[PDB]
RNA sequence: UGUCCCAACGUUGGGCCCGGUGAACUGUACAUUCCAGUGCGGAGUCUGGAGACACCCAGGGGGAAGCGAAGACCCUAUGGA
RNA sequence: AGGGAAACGUGAUUCAACCUGGGGCCCAUGAAAAGACGAGCAUAGUGUCCGUACCGAGAACCGACACAGGUGUCCAUGGCGGCGAAAGCCAAGGCCUGUCGGGAGCAACCAACGUUAGGGAAUUCGGCAAGUUAGUCCCGUACCUUCGGAAGAAGGGAUGCC
RNA sequence: GUCGGGUGAGAACCCCGACGGCCUAAUGGAUAAGGGUUCCUCAGCACUGCUGAUCAGCUGAGGGUUAGCCGGUCCUAAGUC
RNA sequence: GUGGAAGUCUGUUAGAGUUGGUGUCCUACAAUACCCUCUCGUGAUCUAUGUGUAGGGGUGAAAGGCCCAUCGAGUCCGGCA
RNA sequence: UAUGCCAGCUGGUGGAUUGCUCGGCUCAGGCGCUGAUGAAGGACGUGCCAAGCUGCGAUAAGCCAUGGGGAGCC
């Protein structure tokens, strides 16, 4: 477990109306990679994803810090706000 | 000559009208009316038809039902056929 | 407007119908006359030679 | 629309020849009904 | 588990649109298992089965303007949209006026202050349009 | 006032890569062509040269007198209306 | 009676429906018939026959299709807004089925489109396309005219909030 | 649309919740014509569905439309026989 | 001042129409479509349903327009090989 | 020696070919009217389960009589 910094800048080179959804998926992609986990293994507790969506699908914030664990037997993490 | 009725129009709609309301239904000939429906139906079974209520259905019959009087039960007039 | 498929959507009126005379969808309920078989125009079939080829 | 008896009772037999064949005449004809007709790609007459 | 079904009857028996029916998350098993109008009222008197509350668009903000304008303010040349006979019909203020002006003269006849002929001297005149007001009548009464 | 001088940057949907679905037009044959010539006088195919290792991706359409339509123009028919 | 978990209100304004009047117009004169009323009351009996599901449309209709086309009526009194049955925003109600998705800062090229310094129609058959102007109030308004008009001519000023 | 979750052999699109949106004379409510069972339930996925599907207007089987006082029915219109 | 006339004005009210873009489309969403622009919108107005006129005949504020994707003479079958 | 050319082999696709004929085509002999005593035609019904065809008609793949036929049939 511990508390990350996601950057969501690459979230903008999606087209704006859609920002939300990339961003979901970017959020997903980091914690697996710092995570060392598959995309597959890393859940998302809603909190993240209404903090993703809380200005609409168009105006996502630029950061979000993020707070997850790793564990279990075939490898995951278990992220939420903070 | 053709008969008025033709056979009881059992279906678990018909059940709860028998147990919940004394109604009896039957699958009657198109050119009955609902005088002859309830006259039939008295004669056959020996009952006090109250009302009769008809139907031109979609499966090319007409059907009637047909509600009995507090002084008949329709659960017992069916248990019998 | 388009005399092809935009003029096709007001066509909800009924005029040719079962016949009670020879059974075709040919009664036509507004003349009261079966373009098939005739019935109420004529007591006789309707029926003519160049239904047919000349000789047969 | 507004369908009297006698309509009525043609769309009823029309409904009636739109089933399949029963299973048990597969089986007595060792071996398709040419009448199927849906309501939406068919048209019925009247 | 597809409680379609069971939408469509917990709206009807809670008389609400179909959108405002909320179904427990934990008890989608039972839901599902509802298959009577009595099976869904059921659920419902086990709060299982709940209406959302209806939103009303506040007039908070409307009444605030309202008693602006009340007051007479936020009416400016530049507040105004339609044309002037559009914001006031001119007809129907002179019914408006001429009425009152009536009434007015009527009063002032069996009040005993005007003779029949003083009255219908100045009735025809209101009558006329002589008198933008009341009270430019009542100035013009004092001679 | 980007119509123009004279074009730039940006936005959204495509385009491009991937999973799934999945046609049509068109096809005498052969066919990597280019420059000239010749020929029924407007040739990828004949003749002489030149060039040319094969396959594949994207592109804008120069050519196949490209595809589409038994020329509406014109004349002819002891044709039609 | 019923309905509501409960309270189970009182007044007001503007008032669709509905009711009832007055005026004006016609080289235009705005159905008919069945029926009802006229013509009381009690009690009782009778009231048969046909229709009734559902869709009513960017998937239930016509258009060969689950077709961006076509297709009548009523709800025209939901809130803010404002002249408004207008725009924009939002309820109730409906929907995420105008039904293929995933990826690349996502190049060229194309469709819609924003902004472009200085110049300002030089473009072009032609200002095509785009742009400018704009609501409301005050002032003011030419030629011409069939005296109605031209006219919102033109032009000038104002406009928020507290 | 997204994140969780439900069911299932199988889930981007079947269902639940949350978050985010779309429609305001209509993408809402009631209906005429026209359609004709397309309605509801259960069981299914060879067919149909612009992909997939456990879903369905699809396939199979059952079920469903109740009237003295809503329409028809009766009257007469242009006009028809 | 009152009054409120008009084949009157403005108006994407509803509704009707169809000028430019010679845009998008042009094996289309569509055998006449989409978008923006534009005209009419109390009247020689628009519209539903019913109803009449039939092929050398109708109908036509006249374009040889229209009479079911068919018109300088509809469509079907026959004359007909 | 990829992409690939020509011919063949094994398997497929396709349904030609050959063989077969419950259907046609034509000729010939015989025969020949039905209907208000409601015909012909059509509609809708009718089966244990029955969608199509045939049959039949609320007595509904049928009822009765006589003759034939025969140990099977529905
Ligand atoms: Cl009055
Ligand atoms: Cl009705
Ligand atoms: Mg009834
Ligand atoms: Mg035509
Ligand atoms: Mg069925
Ligand atoms: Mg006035
Ligand atoms: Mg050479
Ligand atoms: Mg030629
Ligand atoms: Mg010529
Ligand atoms: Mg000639
Ligand atoms: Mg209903
Ligand atoms: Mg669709
Ligand atoms: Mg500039
Ligand atoms: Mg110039
Ligand atoms: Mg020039
Ligand atoms: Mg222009
Ligand atoms: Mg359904
Ligand atoms: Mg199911
Ligand atoms: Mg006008
Ligand atoms: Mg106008
Ligand atoms: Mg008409
Ligand atoms: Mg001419
Ligand atoms: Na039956
Ligand atoms: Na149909
Ligand atoms: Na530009
Ligand atoms: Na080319
Ligand atoms: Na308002
Ligand atoms: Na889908
Ligand atoms: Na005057
Ligand atoms: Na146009
Ligand atoms: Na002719
Ligand atoms: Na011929
Ligand atoms: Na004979
Ligand atoms: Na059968």
């Amino acid at each position: 477990e511990r508390v990350v910094t996601i950057p969501l800048r690459d979230a903008r080179a999606e087209p704006n109306h859609k920002r939300a959804d990339k961003a979901m998926i970017l959020i997903r992609e980091h914690l697996a990679k710092h995570f060392s986990v598959d995309e597959d293994a890393v859940r998302l507790d809603p909190s993240i994803n209404e903090a993703a969506w809380a200005r609409g699908r168009a105006n996502t914030p630029s950061k979000i810090r993020v707070r997850a664990a790793r564990f279990e037997e075939e490898g995951e993490a278990i992220v939420e706000a903070e | 000559s053709w008969d008025v009725i033709k056979h009881p129009h059992v279906t678990e709609k018909a059940m709860n009208d028998m147990d919940f309301q004394n109604k009896l239904q039957f699958a009657v000939d198109d050119r009955a009316s609902k005088g002859e429906v309830a006259d039939a139906v008295e004669e056959q079974y020996d009952v006090t038809v109250e009302q009769v209520n008809t139907q031109n259905t979609m499966d090319g019959e007409k059907k009637a039902v047909v509600r009995l009087s507090e002084d008949d039960d329709a659960q017992e007039v069916a248990s019998r056929i | 407007t388009g005399a092809g498929t935009p003029s096709q959507g007001k066509k909800n009126t009924t005029t040719h119908t079962k016949c009670r005379r020879c059974g075709e969808k040919s009664y036509h309920t507004k003349k009261k006359v079966c373009s098939s078989c005739g019935f109420g125009k004529s007591a006789k079939r309707r029926d003519y030679e160049w239904q047919s080829k000349a000789g047969e | 629309g507004k369908k009297s008896k006698a309509t009525k009772k043609r769309l009823a037999k029309l409904d009636n020849q739109n089933s399949r064949v029963p299973a048990w005449v597969m089986l007595k004809t060792d071996e398709r009904n040419h009448k199927r007709r849906h309501w939406r790609r068919n048209d019925t007459d009247e | 588990t597809d409680l379609s079904a069971q939408k469509r009857l917990a709206a009807d028996v809670l008389d609400v649109g179909k959108n405002r029916v909320w179904f427990n998350p934990e008890r989608q098993g039972d839901i599902a298992d509802a298959i009577t109008r009595e099976d869904v009222r059921e659920l419902v008197d086990e709060g299982a089965i709940q209406a959302k509350d209806k939103k009303g668009n506040s007039r908070g903000r409307a009444r605030e303007r309202q008693k602006k304008r009340a007051k007479g303010h936020q009416k400016g040349a530049g507040s105004r949209k339609g044309k002037a006979g559009a914001r006031q019909n001119s007809k129907e203020d002179w019914e408006s006026r001429i009425r009152a002006q009536r009434t007015k003269l009527r009063e002032l006849r069996d009040e005993g202050t005007l003779s029949s002929s003083q009255y219908r001297d100045l009735y025809d005149k209101a009558g006329g349009g002589e008198f933008d007001s009341v009270a430019d009548l009542e100035r013009y009464i004092d001679a």
